[PDB]
């Protein structure tokens, strides 16, 4: 199953992925 | 896992290396080549008219190790303009090979 630490890692990972998405949009 | 700050630092270095190339790379054979640019995601070189331009998936991506042979594409038109997206001044790009 899933543990809190899975969620906290997911959230950290998503911060970087959102940064990439922001670059792909042109960093506006 | 890969952090935001680690990724930002790698991006800043990718950008630094790109700006060096933009400055130092010699002029293209003719002004009909499409022009080099950094578009915040990838570093594009000048392009031959009427051809696809490919660059490696940017190495700062958190998942770069999973797309080691991936490329992102633009198309340089015969007029020396990057192919554009409809209803837009923005360039057409295919980044599908570099997705997570
Ligand atoms: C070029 C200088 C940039 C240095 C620091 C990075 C900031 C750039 O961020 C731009 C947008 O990206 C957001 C980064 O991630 C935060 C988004 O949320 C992801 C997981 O965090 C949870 C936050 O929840 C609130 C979101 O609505
Ligand atoms: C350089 C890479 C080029 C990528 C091209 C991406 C797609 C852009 O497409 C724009 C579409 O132009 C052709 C017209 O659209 C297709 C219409 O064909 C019919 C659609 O399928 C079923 C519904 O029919 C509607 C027609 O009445």
């Amino acid at each position: 199953g899933t543990f809190t630490s899975d969620v906290s890692s997911y959230l950290e990972g998503q911060a970087a992925k959102e940064f990439i998405a922001w670059l792909v949009r042109g960093r506006g | 896992t890969v952090s935001l700050w680690e990724t930002v630092q790698k991006w800043r270095e990718y950008r630094r290396q790109c700006q060096r190339s933009l400055t130092e790379d010699p002029p293209p054979a003719t002004d009909l080549f499409c022009n080099r640019t950094f578009d915040e995601y990838a570093c594009w070189p000048d392009g031959e008219p009427g051809s696809f331009v490919n660059v490696s998936c940017p190495w700062y991506l958190p998942w770069a190790s999973s797309v080691p042979q991936g490329h992102v594409y633009r198309f340089c038109t015969a007029e020396g303009l990057w192919l554009q997206k409809d209803n837009s001044s923005l360039p057409w790009r295919d980044l599908s090979e570099c997705e997570e």
